[PDB]
């Protein structure tokens, strides 16, 4: 997990196309007809992690190994979702805990294009300042998404330098990264906020909120990986 | 009708792309929008029949 067959090319509004194929864990989440609702990870051959605020359902789709969501040409996989599983402390008042594992119906065939990130432990601590990343097909401007996958590099924010912007709405289950130029946006939730551990990439957040105009100054809120991944374990050992 | 029908529709702080509808007063029918996934207000409908039921005429 963690390492792409296919390295990204490093230095969502603000930030740059994607090399094709260089975050092979990237999946789309679509309804039917194929419209863009939110990203996610794969975490597995059979698993995907997501926001629980994206309301996935079974009537979904997950899309992986995709790069240009324009070009009915691509190579992709289309895969079934069997069940959906969100986290029941999924707070929707406060948005915490904001997290959904998704199983496929299918297990996706891993390649060149599609793979895995890491998951981290939960005693992981993933230093304030540390430079990751964050992929996406959300707004590039806050109008439609972009066709090709972005990707943005931002610095992960301690909870109190958070807090003096968001204050007490910053919960347990929440890590901020941002304010520095660029911005998850409308169509980013339920992506992926990677940092490496070891020079792997593993995920240490899940798009969830933020700015209500995806201003490039206030910080981002993601869901906070290392709070959640014991719950994340218990559900993959028990289905 | 209820008032909460003349509310402009809302996309909230989550940042997903899920189309839901939204009365139009000025227009006088239900229209589509993009919902950003949580805290949705109530002029915020999974489908254009709910809409129209709940805030036609408003």
């Amino acid at each position: 997990c963690g390492v792409p067959a296919i390295q990204p090319v490093l230095s969502i509004v603000n930030g740059e196309e994607a090399v094709p194929g260089s975050w092979p864990w990237q999946v789309s989440l679509q309804d039917k007809t194929g419209f863009h609702f939110c990203g996610g990870s794969l975490i597995n051959e059979n698993w995907v992690v997501t926001a629980a605020h994206c309301g996935v359902t079974t009537s979904d789709v997950v899309v992986a190994g995709e790069f240009d969501q324009g070009s009915s040409s691509e190579k992709i996989q289309k895969l079934k979702i069997a069940k959906v599983f969100k986290n029941s402390k999924y707070n929707s008042l406060t948005i915490n805990n904001d997290i959904t594992l998704l199983k496929l119906s299918t297990a996706a065939s891993f390649s060149q294009t599609v793979s895995a990130v890491c998951l981290p432990s939960a005693s992981d601590d993933f230093a304030a300042g540390t430079t990751c990343v964050t992929t996406g097909w959300g707004l590039t401007r806050y109008a439609n998404t972009p066709d090709r996958l972005q990707q943005a590099s931002l610095p992960l924010l301690s909870n109190t330098n958070c807090k003096k912007y968001w204050g007490t709405k910053i919960k347990d289950a929440m890590i901020c990264a941002g304010a520095s130029g660029v911005s998850s946006c409308m169509g980013d939730s339920g992506g992926p906020l990677v940092c490496k551990k070891n020079g792997a990439w593993t995920l240490v957040g899940i798009v969830s909120w933020g700015s209500s105009t995806c201003s490039t100054s206030t910080p981002g809120v993601y869901a906070r990986v290392t709070a959640l991944v014991n719950w994340v374990q218990q559900t993959l050992a028990a289905n | 009708r209820p008032d909460f029908c003349l509310e402009p529709p809302y996309t909230g702080p989550c940042h997903a792309r899920i189309i839901r509808y939204f009365y139009n007063a000025k227009a006088g029918l239900c229209q589509t929008f993009v919902y950003g996934g949580c805290r949705a207000k109530r002029n915020n409908f999974k489908s254009a029949e709910d809409c129209l039921r709940t805030c036609g005429g408003a």
